[PDB]
């Protein structure tokens, strides 16, 4: 279990293996955080979140 | 939905309900964005004229979050066939944008490969709707949801009297009394990953509801992610 196969590569959302490296990305309406792993909602009511 | 439980406040905010001229729900849908609803192509033959309701959890009371939207464009997959329900997918463009709020928010569209390797290999997904609570009963006035295990593709094909194509997958239970049902059709199947819910299926068909040795059959959304993206661009 390497890269994306190992805990989703530490990504919050989408994981792809590019060259031999984990690359994370996010659904529309999120931006990838500075650590290149977390996904940050760009505004209110981001997709996929139950409403509180 | 047979079995499962009610969607509690804010838990199923991507649910849409197709309503006929009598203001009765006949099919579900999934909110994809402020202008677009995902539904089943077969649902488009169950009414002459319909609108889309969102924000509703209890169709008997006015909770204040509800909004009815008229449809501007119906985009049905051109390969849909009633004989097998292959390509059972459609997208609706609304005349006016949905206002997101408590109980009204979109589900995320995943990327294909990641969804196939990571979402669809999860133990369960969640199906939701206003359909019947038993095969022979009436529609629920309450929005319900249900955890449904993903079912091994071979086992499902073994179990089925009708062809399971590559545009379909199976979910639910061999004998346990829990399944989607009539009126749930067109609704969301979503998969949770790290507290974010992604569209993975569209409620499509079943041999009745929750029958022994029968499973629920869902449109495979991952097969249609390019198609969806194109449909939403115009
Ligand atoms: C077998 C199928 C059917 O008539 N087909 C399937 C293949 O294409 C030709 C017609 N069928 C029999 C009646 C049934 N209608 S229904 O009860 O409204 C659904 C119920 C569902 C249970 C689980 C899911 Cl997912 S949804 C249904 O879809």
């Amino acid at each position: 279990r390497k890269l994306c196969s190992l805990d989703n590569g530490d990504c919050d959302q989408f994981c792809h293996e590019e060259q031999n490296s984990v690359v994370c990305s996010c659904a529309r309406g999120y931006t990838l955080a500075d650590n290149g792993k977390a996904c940050i909602p760009t505004g209110p009511y981001p997709c996929g979140k139950q409403t509180l | 939905i047979v079995g499962g439980q009610e969607c509690k406040d804010g838990e199923c905010p991507w649910q849409a309900l197709l309503i006929n001229e009598e203001n009765e729900g006949f099919c579900g849908g999934t909110i994809l964005s402020e202008f677009y609803i995902l539904t089943a192509a077969h649902c488009l033959y169950q009414a002459k004229r319909f609108k889309v309701r969102v924000g509703d959890r209890n169709t008997e009371q006015e909770e204040g979050g509800e909004a009815v939207h008229e449809v501007e464009v119906v985009i049905k997959h051109n390969r849909f066939t009633k004989e097998t329900y292959d390509f059972d997918i459609a997208v609706l463009r609304l005349k006016t944008p949905i206002t997101f709020r408590m109980n009204v928010a979109p589900a995320c569209l995943p990327e294909r490969d990641w969804a196939e390797s990571t979402l669809m290999t999860q133990k369960t997904g969640i199906v939701s709707g206003f359909g019947r609570t038993h095969e022979k009963g009436r529609q629920s006035t309450r929005l319900k949801m249900l955890e449904v295990p993903y079912v091994d593709r071979n086992s499902c094909k073994l179990s089925s009297s009708f062809i399971i194509t590559q545009n379909m997958f199976c979910a639910g239970y061999d004998t346990k009394q829990e399944d989607a049902c009539q009126g749930d059709s067109g609704g969301p199947h979503v998969t949770r990953f790290k507290d974010t819910y992604f569209v993975t299926g569209i409620v499509s068909w079943g041999e009745g509801c929750a029958r022994k040795g029968k499973y629920g059959i869902y449109t495979k959304v991952t097969a249609f992610l390019k198609w969806i993206d194109r449909s939403m661009k115009t």
